[PDB]
RNA sequence: GCUGAGAAGCAAAAGGAGGAAUCCGCCCGAGGAGGGGCUCGCGUCUGAUUAGCUAGUUGGUGAGGUAAUAGCUUACCAAGGCGAUGAUCAGUAGCUGGUCCGAGAGGAUGAUCAGCCACACUGGGACUGAGACACGGCCCAGACUCCUACGGGAGGCAGCAGUGGGGAAUUUUCCGCAAUGGGCGAAAGCCUGACGGAGCAAUGCCGCGUGGAGGCAGAAGGCCCACGGGUCGUGAACUUCUUUUCCCGGAGAAGAAGCAAUGACGGUAUCCGGGGAAUAAGCAUCGGCUAACUCUGUGCCAGCAGCCGCGGUAAGACAGAGGAUGCAAGCGUUAUCCGGAAUGAUUGGGCGUAAAGCGUCUGUAGGUGGCUUUUUAAGUCCGCCGUCAAAUCCCAGGGCUCAACCCUGGACAG
RNA sequence: GAUGCCGAAGGCAGGGCUAGUGACUGGAGUGAAGUCGUAACAAGGUAGCCGUACUGGAAGGUGCGGCUGGAUCAC
């Protein structure tokens, strides 16, 4: 399906990352948008992603006893590159 | 399951009620006593309503519910609907057909496989008869002898329009679907509507 | 009222409490009497009740109330005990239901027999 | 396996049956892949959507016996 | 002003029921949109603009007294919906249709905004803004 | 084909039928479908008078292990992981299609029927095997029952019946493999307490009956009565018609599938004849809510009651009688759940005096937040596709004489 | 056959949670009628109430602050 799209809270670990995911959902009672925030171990080899960081999540096997997404460079997002004035 | 009580009785208290009793009722003498509960509370006028419907077929009322779902069910008037289903009950139309006295008579005439419906024994009054059905006499001697003398010797030429009886083999035939001007009875079926709005 | 606080749980219901504890969930409930004995009602409504303390199958002791006119329940005996409360007497909630077990029907009652336990006569 | 066969279906003394294509371990009444054929005793009633038959037929589905010569009377083994 | 839409709503509901015929409101895109249209489905006389210190003004008239102001057989309700606590939406089976049709349901969607009876038109579901009587 | 960069190294078989043709098998690969194993998003009860929990724990490497990925294991390295959006701990609970209720929004529940999980006297092991950590297999420990010639053995109904016991309460130690489904067999066939059927029970839902028509307006009797009469009551008695049901005889299926044969149900369902109104109405209530009223008996007693409350001499509320009313082969009482209850309120309430604004501020998380243009498209909207098993609910036909029930087809929601 | 690792009951020991029970004791609730008083509702016979401290058989009393949900008079 579609990849889930967050920031990394803890780069610290070898080989991996903690991300946390934000989505809304619609409350099943009370028809108002809610955020809800999970955390993940994802599986980043080469670990170039830094704290702050926000990033593409993907699946593929487990890795450990946690991890089993892999850390994918973000997705599409829109450019804080400066766009010019007309 | 049936009303086998006293019937002149439930005429003095509800009305006139053709599909019981072709004897008029007597002067009704309570003129002595003057006795009255007063008047009656609006759920005695519902109430007396749907007495009326009820004796009038001799339905009962788990059955008369029955009906009421499966009118509320319908799509369409609910009064109206439920006045159809109730006015094509086999017994009720082998009445209307003057093949019988009353509904009692109608209805034993039916038990006991006197009649047949496109050549088919059916012996139970609720049978729903559908458009284009012909409602036959069995050809045996008692059969044959039971409609004659009932259909001859009752003069009533009423018949509503959507009921054809023809002569020497007597075939009656139900040509469509009942009218709510044709209906059988004076009732104001939102009346009764009303009383069963909590079932 | 606020939506962020109903979405913490702000609306939960009051259970339904039964009036019965002592039957557990059932229609009747079996016991023996451990006393038989007479009350008097509260005021203003004087009286001598005919009431008889029932030890149930359950384990409660409870007081339960016996209807119609004159018994011949005494202790030991093994009755069969229904709900529904006496606005009368404090404490009582429970009724003996009469022609069952130990508990015989009213003698010489007409009308409306099936609530006392009683024949109909020939 | 897979096999194709008759589920029983209707009342006490009336019985009517489905022709089902479900594996052979689960209960006769139990879950199936497809539903395919109709067949009835009394009503003499019988007959069968034969794309999926030959469908099934194909990937290795056997049937039973009354199936089988169901299957046979409405010429689905000569297509085969 | 936490909400403008509601905003601009109570101050027509505030001077109707007051019997006033003229009304100021702060313009905006959405606020001249859903004049515009209270326009032409006729809840309203006139509208226009005024400007001061870069500041825009819609001043609205309103339908006259009805044959006075002390017997009044009708007022001219309003109310908000979608409101930012909790936004409603609607598929194209769901859209609102205010007192069998004699009042009028405001939507924002994909082609701006309009009536219930647009959105019927042109197959739209979105935003409910607010109902009008 | 498998190991391996390679060099190389390493691995298989089974015959039985038939006179022969040929058949059923056997070994190694490579596919298919079905059946299982794993991994992850989402959804999946109450408790803060439960606040910190976790050290193979959270990750990394190396070696092992598994059918396969994995702290699955182990050693070393690192210090993480989860948590006030409720971790951990305690308490309850099999879950889901569904069922019941609700105008809807949603509440309560998870029998039968169908899917999945888990378990097999209480705990723990493995073995065999494609598949088990195996209900009617093995081993051990324990608890309990039996047999024993005393040295030793045997066993596991939460399979179908059945017995004790607990309990308000839940059935025959039945017939049959004829149908469908399974197992093995080349087939003939054998075995199937799955299943197909019967029996018992008003437990429930649906149908039908207990008569139909006529019946001086005269008589017996009950009850009321200002003694005039009223009412039970066209009701019965009475006269005729009819025979579903009952009784006594006859014939007698489909269900069986393409060679005939083969039916537990069953001589049952149905059909033809002969009698004969003949064989068949009870139960609640009658003070208000709530449809239906009087009289005798009692006297704050005996008793009734869902709530208000009735009952101290004439009780429409007690008990009896007559009469009426409601339902009807059922009618009531109790228990359980939703409703009504807008009484936990999104739709749908409140907080000056009725229950209810912290004593007052500052402020962190969190929620909401002015206007204009552009971007993006997460919500949002529209189209198309996949799926949300069948059964159930809803619509449209069809079959059992009707209905309940069964069958075919199709679809809104979400 | 023996032995190592892991191992279920079994044993001991201290924990946490909850179940039942216990001399006696503290108060709560309903009991027409008993005792003592008469605090509250009228300016309730000393205005009442809120917090708090001290005392009193008991309702209470007084102090210190606050409020009117205080009557009389002032308008
Ligand atoms: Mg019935
Ligand atoms: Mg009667
Ligand atoms: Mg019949
Ligand atoms: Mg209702
Ligand atoms: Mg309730
Ligand atoms: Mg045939
Ligand atoms: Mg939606
Ligand atoms: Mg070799
Ligand atoms: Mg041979
Ligand atoms: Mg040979
Ligand atoms: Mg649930
Ligand atoms: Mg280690
Ligand atoms: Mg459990
Ligand atoms: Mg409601
Ligand atoms: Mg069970
Ligand atoms: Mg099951
Ligand atoms: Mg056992
Ligand atoms: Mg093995
Ligand atoms: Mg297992
Ligand atoms: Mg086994
Ligand atoms: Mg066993
Ligand atoms: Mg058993
Ligand atoms: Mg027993
Ligand atoms: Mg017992
Ligand atoms: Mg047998
Ligand atoms: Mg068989
Ligand atoms: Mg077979
Ligand atoms: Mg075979
Ligand atoms: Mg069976
Ligand atoms: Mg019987
Ligand atoms: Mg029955
Ligand atoms: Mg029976
Ligand atoms: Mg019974
Ligand atoms: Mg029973
Ligand atoms: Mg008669
Ligand atoms: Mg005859
Ligand atoms: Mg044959
Ligand atoms: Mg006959
Ligand atoms: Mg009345
Ligand atoms: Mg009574
Ligand atoms: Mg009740
Ligand atoms: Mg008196
Ligand atoms: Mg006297
Ligand atoms: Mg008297
Ligand atoms: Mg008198
Ligand atoms: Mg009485
Ligand atoms: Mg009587
Ligand atoms: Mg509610
Ligand atoms: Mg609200
Ligand atoms: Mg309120
Ligand atoms: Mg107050
Ligand atoms: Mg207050
Ligand atoms: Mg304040
Ligand atoms: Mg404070
Ligand atoms: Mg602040
Ligand atoms: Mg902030
Ligand atoms: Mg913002
Ligand atoms: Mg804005
Ligand atoms: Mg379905
Ligand atoms: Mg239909
Ligand atoms: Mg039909
Ligand atoms: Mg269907
Ligand atoms: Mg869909
Ligand atoms: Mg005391
Ligand atoms: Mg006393
Ligand atoms: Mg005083
Ligand atoms: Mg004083
Ligand atoms: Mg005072
Ligand atoms: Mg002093
Ligand atoms: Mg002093
Ligand atoms: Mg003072
Ligand atoms: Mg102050």
């Amino acid at each position: 399906m579609r990849s889930m799209q967050g920031k990394v809270i803890c780069a610290t670990n070898d080989k991996t990352v903690n991300v946390e995911v934000v989505r809304l959902a619609p409350h099943p009672k009370y028809k108002r948008r809610v955020r809800k925030k999970k955390k993940y171990q994802a599986h980043d080899p080469d670990n170039q992603f830094k704290v702050g960081d926000w990033v593409q999540l993907d699946k593929c096997r487990p890795i450990s006893k946690t991890k089993t997404f892999l850390a994918v460079a973000p997705e599409g997002r829109q450019s804080s590159a400066t766009r010019p004035k007309p | 399951s049936r009303y086998r009580g006293p019937r002149f009785k439930k005429i003095r208290r509800l009305g006139a009620l053709p599909g019981l009793t072709n004897k008029r009722p007597r002067a009704g003498s309570d003129l002595r006593n003057q006795s009255r509960s007063g008047k009656r509370s609006q759920y005695r006028i519902r109430l007396e309503e749907k007495q009326k419907l009820r004796f009038h077929y001799g339905i009962t009322e788990r059955q008369l519910l029955k009906y009421v779902r499966i009118a509320r069910k319908a799509k369409g008037s609910t009064g109206q609907v439920l006045l159809q289903l109730l006015e094509m009950r086999l017994d009720n139309i082998l009445f209307r057909l003057g093949m019988a006295p009353t509904i009692p008579g109608a209805r034993q005439l039916v038990n006991h496989r006197h009649i047949l419906v496109n050549g088919r024994i059916v012996d139970i009054p609720s049978y729903r008869c559908k458009p284009q059905d012909t409602i036959m006499a069995r050809d045996e001697q008692k059969s044959i002898a039971l409609i004659q003398n009932s259909l001859d010797l009752s003069p009533r030429e009423e018949l509503p329009k959507h009921l054809t009886l023809n002569p020497f083999p007597y075939k009656g035939l139900v040509n469509q679907i009942i009218d709510s001007k044709w209906v059988g009875l004076k009732i104001n079926e939102l009346l009764v509507v009303e009383y069963y709005s909590r079932q | 009222p606020t939506i962020k606080q109903l979405i913490r749980n702000t609306r939960q219901p009051i259970r339904n409490v039964t009036k019965s504890p002592a039957l557990r969930g059932c229609p009747q409930r079996r016991g023996t009497c451990t006393r038989v004995y007479t009350i008097t009602p509260k005021k203003p409504n004087s009286a001598l009740r005919k009431v008889a303390r029932v030890r149930l199958t359950s384990g409660f002791e409870i007081t339960a109330y016996i209807p119609g006119i004159g018994h011949n329940l005494q202790e030991h005996s093994v009755v069969l005990v229904r709900g529904g409360r006496v606005k009368d007497l404090p404490g009582v909630r429970y009724h003996i239901v009469r022609g069952t077990l130990d508990a015989v029907g009213v003698k010489d009652r007409q009308q409306g027999r099936s609530k006392y336990g009683v024949k109909k006569p020939k | 396996m897979v096999k194709l066969r008759l589920k029983r279906c209707g009342r006490k003394q009336r019985a009517v049956y489905r022709i089902v294509a479900i594996d052979v371990r689960s209960r006769r009444e139990g879950r199936d892949l497809q539903k395919v054929g109709f067949y009835d005793p009394i009503k003499s009633q019988t007959y069968l959507n034969v794309p999926a038959i030959l469908d099934f037929l194909e990937k290795g589905a056997q049937p039973t016996e009354t199936v089988y010569d169901i299957l046979k009377r409405a010429e689905v083994f000569k297509e085969f | 002003g936490k909400d403008t839409i509601a905003d601009i709503i109570t101050c027509i509901r505030n001077a109707d029921m007051n019997r006033k015929g003229t009304v100021r409101i702060v313009s905006t895109n959405i606020t001249e949109n859903i004049v515009k249209i209270l326009l032409r489905e006729g809840f309203i006389e006139n509208a226009r603009k005024h400007q001061e210190r870069n500041k825009y003004f819609l001043v609205l008239t309103l339908r006259h007294r009805r044959n006075k102001k002390g017997p009044y057989l009708n007022t001219f309700h309003l109310k908000r919906v979608s409101r930012p606590g909790l936004r409603i939406y609607s598929n194209y089976q769901r859209i609102p249709r205010i007192l069998g049709g004699m009042g009028i349901a405001i939507l924002s969607t994909s082609r701006g905004i309009m009536t219930d009876r647009e959105a019927r038109l042109e197959g739209i579901g979105g935003e409910i803004l607010c109902y009008i009587w």
